[PDB]
RNA sequence: GGAUUUUUGGAGCAGGGAGAUGGAAUAGGAGCUUGCUCCGUCCACUCCACGCAUCGACCUGGUAUUGCAGUACCUCCAGGAACGGUGC
């Protein structure tokens, strides 16, 4: 029962690796103690270099086992 | 010591080949310009020399390693069981002998 | 209750560690912020993605749910957990 | 009630565990806790396409097990 | 070296030590049954040590037949004797003795203090040869073949009676199809059983029993070992009948007896060896399987305490006249109160002055000695040992303080107008300056 | 003096210099090579610093071995059954040893796994074409006298002594 | 001297791990291998250190391997100026120390004099400076370390040599 | 009970989520039982992808590894306690 | 206290095609053993689309550094792919 420490990373850019080998490039926007980091301006990155802007991805920590930083925040 | 034991081994090698009671390979070694300190019978080493001679004889009997070799030992645990039981029977008779001798002396 | 595993994770956070994840995503770097739920924040890390092009990123959020293991300070072998 | 408590009726008990990594092992486990935690002993284990590997004191997990086989002299209703 | 002589020397030492060890091991014994099985194995293995000696000595003619003619001369002597002795007259002034010239075979083939094993006898035992309940020769492993048969047949009533009946008999009409892999499974259970038997009869000639069993497999089954009165001759490993003995033989080497059936004379070779070994092992252990079955009946019907353990096999203080002490008096003396004396092996005392005198009583004295701190009064009533050690620590410091030590206090000027202590003064004095 | 499994179990089996499992037995002068497999498949290096082992022999079946120290020893020859008992073996460091003649290089070649070797301080050292014999007999070798092997050396060592 | 021994002057086209394997094979002989501190950054390239169990072990590997051939150039090994982090977390009986520092710390002087089987005591002559007299509870130890210290470096600005005290 | 609490402090081969064996001188347990394996290494199958090439294992050592609770398939002892 | 981070599980599975190319001694079926024909598990060579790229370690020779500090891993050019998993 403890929220996660995305606190200075919020409203900033992360490039995330979720299951299916997929990537979500986006802004940290919203979460729950369930770690469900929700990315707006988030775009998919497939196996091939194809990428689609998804509008607002509420990407559950159910799969996303990685995400790297674009800046220092 | 290893040197004295080697000298006793040479004494056994000479007692295996001494073919006459007055002629051998050690009659020369006794008074032939060298030391001969195992040649004494009044030395206690004479007894170890006699044991080494018994060993050389156990190697010099034709059934002991000259030209015939029996495999009832090299592949024989049944004859080995027979021999164990034979040693044990000799031991039982000997225990009886010791008990009877102790009783008689007492 | 509270895990000496979590005490080990707290002694392994803050400096260079090397986490290893499910599909081979292994990040060797400053495992800055790890919470007892193990969602490890690494900093200035070199992560392989099992891809052998083990490239260096910054401030990654490597979850611990996929974490196969985590190489920690070799200096705390005399931990207070085991002692 | 659960059958975790039925598997709690196993100590000095000849069992056979088919575990999660294609494993199949004969084992007299050491002691099993409420979350199925049943540590093996003198166990002959063979995962998928394996050998009869021996563990004299091993700790077989819970949710990483698949199937359990109890003794033959084991009264079922008395074990649950 | 000495080959036709020293080789026989080594062989005589080996066989003689082996014969002494064999006589002792086969005359005296022990109480243990696992030890008895291992010791029968060890008597067989001592025969085997004499056996290596004999395998070296019985074909050892490559030195004898050739050196008996060169050493068969009657002319030479002190010449070669002097070559040898002048080589032997090197500097052997190394004044020490060696009993490791004759004193090996006793430590090789004798008994030990904790496990009666010789130089070889570091791992001599029934270590892996005895399972949990098997008992080194008390029970056997029928559970594994039983589990294999269970997984094969899958019968809702393949229970104790059926198992024991299939595993006791020799060659009845079997309770499972031998024309399937059940025969091979019986052969595997028989391989385990035959290993058990080769461990349970270790003093018998293993190779000779093997040769007898080989003559058995090669003549005693197929040359009319089972007579009859279809009934003249038939096979339990072939499943072909004979109008007579000649018909049986002729169908042995006919076309359909050569390669025209997957159960042919060679196409049933593995299952046939399995059947033969199983029948022989069962018909030998008709008493052993019987004792194991009696044991199993006990392990099925015996009570829980016996079965498990065999598988695992008013406070009133005294008066001078030894009665209760009455209650107001007990309250006065206050025995209820107990004192945890940690120094005394966590001894705990009732009665307060009792407690106190204990500090000079023995158990406390011992406690002190082994604590590493004398039983002086200064610690009496300090019962915890870390307190005791820090107390005696500062006490030590104070005793060393108030000691006058001339080494550090008593101090000496050298001649050169500068001063040192007694110690350093004498140090540099007697190491050549002062 | 008896070298036992006392001194092999009490030996140190832990992180070596190159971060491998090493088992040191320094300070025994152990001349007896027995009772070793009781490293229990958790060892790759067997070290006998300060030993007097009459030659190179006496090891158990170790399919894992990755380093062995037989330096400061009494190695005179080289025993036969080394490869099947050390197939993972590349480091058998037998410097400060007393190998003499190239007949002590007879089992040296039968290994397929030898790359990091040392037999330094032996009278087989200053002999002419000794490193030539070595670079002939050791195909898969990479570390010889702590400097790389050479294809020119291999050409010399194969071509000579036909 | 130091138990941490410097081992350098080899090639750089060789690897850190590979040269570590070579150094282990060639160092378990002259000393013990505790840890090989090897950095192949540019500020300290082509060099490493081995932390041996004994200081005389390290200096003896240095004095025997005083230019031993290896890895592209004969490698030179000496004692270090200090010791490594593992060991950091861890003829007569009396002899005059000449070139005895008027600056040395009695602690390190004691660890020097007790390199040998325990020394009796060291007495740095506190009158006319630059002299000492050290005695060892084992005279063979005194003579051993005093002969091996003839010309010994301590505070390398000088060589601290101890000979048998005279009559 | 805490079964492993006797067998800890020795080099123990812990099994993986993917079938490796990792002999670490195991320390301690939990309710999730996440492993803290000290002096710990790993080794897994170097698959030849063929049969005329044979199967081995390349040596990896993490030292002290904090194996997350989702790891263990088993825990056996492969080294006595040093 | 079996629901998005650890213990009631997403685990299982299968290796791309072909040539009058070949090995199964002790092991496959039928043509009712031998001979010979066709048939449902691999590897060695060769053809494609060395199953395709990255990078890492290494073998090859040349090549820059003489230097003190606690390491994911520290030269550069060029070849080869003996080895690893990442996208199809």
């Amino acid at each position: 029962a403890h929220p996660p420490e995305l606190k200075k990373f919020m409203d900033k850019k992360l490039s995330l690796k979720l299951n299916g080998g997929r990537h979500v490039q986006g802004i940290l926007r919203g979460f729950d103690p369930f770690m469900n980091l929700v990315i707006d301006e988030c775009v998919e990155m497939a196996t091939s270099g194809q990428q689609n802007n998804i509008g607002m991805v509420v990407i559950r920590g159910n799969s996303i086992i990685m995400l790297e930083a674009l800046e220092r925040v | 010591s290893a040197f004295d034991l080697d000298v006793v081994k040479l004494t056994a090698q000479f007692v295996a080949r001494n073919g006459r009671q007055f002629l051998t390979q050690l009659m020369q070694k006794e008074q032939r310009n060298y030391q001969f300190d195992f040649l004494r019978p009044q030395h206690s080493l004479f007894n170890y020399f006699t044991k080494l001679v018994e060993q050389y004889t156990k190697i010099l009997i034709p059934p002991k390693g000259l030209f015939s070799k029996l495999k009832k030992e090299a592949e024989n645990p049944r004859e080995v069981l027979d021999q164990v039981c034979y040693r044990v029977e000799w031991a039982k008779f000997q225990e009886r002998e010791r008990k009877k001798e102790e009783e008689e002396k007492e | 209750s509270i895990g000496v595993p979590i005490k080990v994770l707290h002694e392994a956070e803050g400096h260079i560690v090397t986490c290893e994840t499910n599909t081979g995503e292994v990040y060797r770097g400053k495992l800055i912020e790890a919470e007892d739920n193990m969602n490890c924040q690494m900093s200035n890390i070199t992560v392989t993605y099992r891809d052998g092009r083990v490239a260096q990123l910054e401030q990654v959020y490597i979850r611990g749910s996929k974490i196969r293991f985590l190489i920690l300070p070799d200096m705390l072998k005399n931990a207070p957990m085991l002692k | 009630m659960k059958l975790v408590r039925f598997l709690m009726k196993l100590s000095h008990e000849t069992v056979t565990i088919e575990l999660k990594n294609g494993t199949q092992v004969h084992g007299t486990i050491t002691g099993v806790d409420v979350s199925m935690n049943t540590h093996l002993k003198a166990v002959k284990m063979t995962l998928k396409n394996r050998e009869p590997v021996q563990l004299e004191t091993l700790s077989i997990r819970g949710n990483n097990i698949r199937y359990f086989i109890l003794p033959d002299s084991l009264p079922l209703d008395t074990l649950l | 070296m000495e080959t036709i002589l020293e080789q026989q020397r080594r062989y005589h030492e080996e066989k003689e030590r082996l014969m002494d060890v064999m006589a002792k091991e086969m005359l005296t014994k022990k109480s243990t049954l696992r030890d008895q099985i291992n010791s029968d194995h060890r008597t067989r293995a001592m025969q085997d040590r004499y056996m290596e000696v004999s395998g070296n000595l019985r074909d050892l003619y490559d030195d004898k037949d050739g050196l008996r003619k060169e050493e068969l001369n009657a002319i030479s002597g002190p010449n070669e004797f002097a070559e040898f002795y002048n080589r032997l007259k090197q500097i052997k002034e190394f004044h020490r003795k060696h009993p490791n010239e004759i004193c090996v075979p006793m430590s090789v083939e004798f008994e030990e203090l904790l496990k009666a094993r010789e130089n070889p006898s570091e791992e001599a035992q029934n270590l892996v040869e005895f399972t949990d309940e098997e008992g080194y020769g008390r029970y056997l492993d029928l559970h594994d073949c039983y589990l294999k048969y269970i997984n094969l047949k899958a019968s809702e009533k393949l229970d104790y009676i059926t198992y024991l009946s299939i595993f006791d008999q020799l060659f009845d009409i079997p309770k499972e199809r031998k024309n399937a892999e059940y025969k091979r499974y019986l052969e595997m259970l028989l391989e385990y059983l035959q290993d058990y038997t080769d461990r349970v009869k270790p003093l018998q000639d293993q190779n000779e029993l093997f040769g007898k069993i080989q003559a058995e497999f090669e003549k005693k089954w197929e040359n009319g070992t089972f007579p009859g009165w279809e009934e003249r001759a038939q096979r339990l490993f072939s499943t072909k009948g004979k109008s007579l003995e000649s018909l049986d033989t002729s169908l042995f080497a006919k076309n359909p007896k050569s390669k025209g059936t997957k159960r042919d004379t060679e196409r049933n070779k593995d299952i046939a060896f399995l059947e033969a070994q199983i029948y022989e092992y069962v018909e030998i252990l008709g008493e052993q399987r019987h004792l194991t079955h009696e044991n199993v009946q006990r392990k099925q019907a015996r009570t829980g305490e016996e079965r498990e353990e065999e598988e695992e096999e008013k406070n009133l203080p005294l008066g001078w006249d030894g009665k209760p002490i009455p209650y107001w008096l007990y309250k006065l003396h206050g025995l209820n109160i107990n004192y945890n004396c940690e120094i005394c092996g966590n001894y705990t005392y009732r009665g307060p002055k009792a407690f106190q005198r204990h500090f000079a009583e023995w158990r406390h004295a011992h406690g002190m000695r082994c604590l590493g701190i004398p039983n002086t009064a200064h610690f009496a009533n300090v019962t915890q040992i870390e307190d005791a050690v820090s107390l005696w620590a500062k006490l030590k410091l104070q005793k060393a303080s108030e000691r006058w030590q001339p080494d550090t206090e008593e101090e000496y000027e050298d001649s050169s107008g500068n001063v040192v202590n007694k110690k350093t003064y004498e140090d540099l004095k007697r190491q050549g300056l002062l | 003096v008896k070298l036992t499994a006392e001194l092999i179990e009490q030996a140190a089996q832990y992180t070596n210099a190159v971060r491998d499992r090493e088992l040191d037995l320094r300070g025994y002068k152990i001349p007896v090579i027995e009772n070793l497999g009781a490293t229990l498949d958790q060892f790759d290096a067997i070290d006998f610093s300060d030993n007097e082992i009459r030659k190179l022999d006496g090891f158990p079946l170790l399919r894992r071995l990755k380093t062995l120290l037989v330096n400061n020893n009494r190695i005179c020859r080289i025993g036969e059954g080394l490869d099947q008992a050390l197939p993972c073996l590349t480091e058998l460091i037998l410097t400060n040893n007393s190998l003499v003649e190239l007949g002590d290089l007879d089992p040296l070649a039968s290994l397929k796994s030898l790359t990091y070797l040392s037999i330094l301080r032996n009278p087989v050292t200053n002999k002419k074409h000794y490193r030539l014999y070595v670079i002939y007999k050791v195909p898969q070798v990479r570390v010889l006298d702590f400097q790389k092997v050479k294809l020119k050396e291999r050409q010399e060592a194969e071509k000579m002594f036909k | 001297p130091n138990h941490t021994i410097y081992i350098n002057n080899m090639n750089d086209k060789i690897k850190k791990e590979e040269l570590k394997r070579s150094l282990y094979a060639l160092f378990s002989q002259f000393g013990h291998v505790v840890d090989i501190v090897a950095l192949k950054t540019m500020k300290m390239r082509g060099q490493a250190f081995v932390i041996f169990k004994e200081l005389g072990s390290s200096t003896n590997a240095l004095r025997q391997l005083q230019g031993f051939p290896f890895y592209g150039k004969p490698m030179r090994i000496q004692y270090a100026k200090t010791d490594s982090d593992i060991i950091s977390k861890m003829p007569n009986y009396i002899l005059f120390l000449n070139n005895l520092p008027e600056e040395t710390n009695e602690m390190m002087l004691s660890m020097l004099f007790n390199q040998f089987p325990g020394f009796k005591e060291v007495r740095l002559v506190p009158g006319r400076h630059d002299i000492a007299f050290v005695e060892f509870e084992n005279d063979g130890q005194a003579g051993a370390a005093r002969d091996a210290l003839q010309g010994f470096k301590i505070t390398p600005s000088h060589a601290m040599k101890i000979t048998y005290a005279k009559k | 009970s805490s079964k492993m609490l006797q067998h800890i402090d020795y080099r123990m081969r812990c099994i993986l989520q993917d079938g490796r064996i990792f002999i670490g001188t195991f320390k301690a347990f939990d309710k999730h039982m996440n492993l803290i394996l000290c002096d710990c290494d790993e080794f897994r199958k170097i698959k030849p992808k063929n049969s005329k090439q044979a199967e081995r294992e390349e040596k990896r050592v993490l030292g002290l590894v904090l194996l997350r609770g989702e790891n263990l398939v088993s825990m056996t002892v492969e080294g006595p306690p040093p």
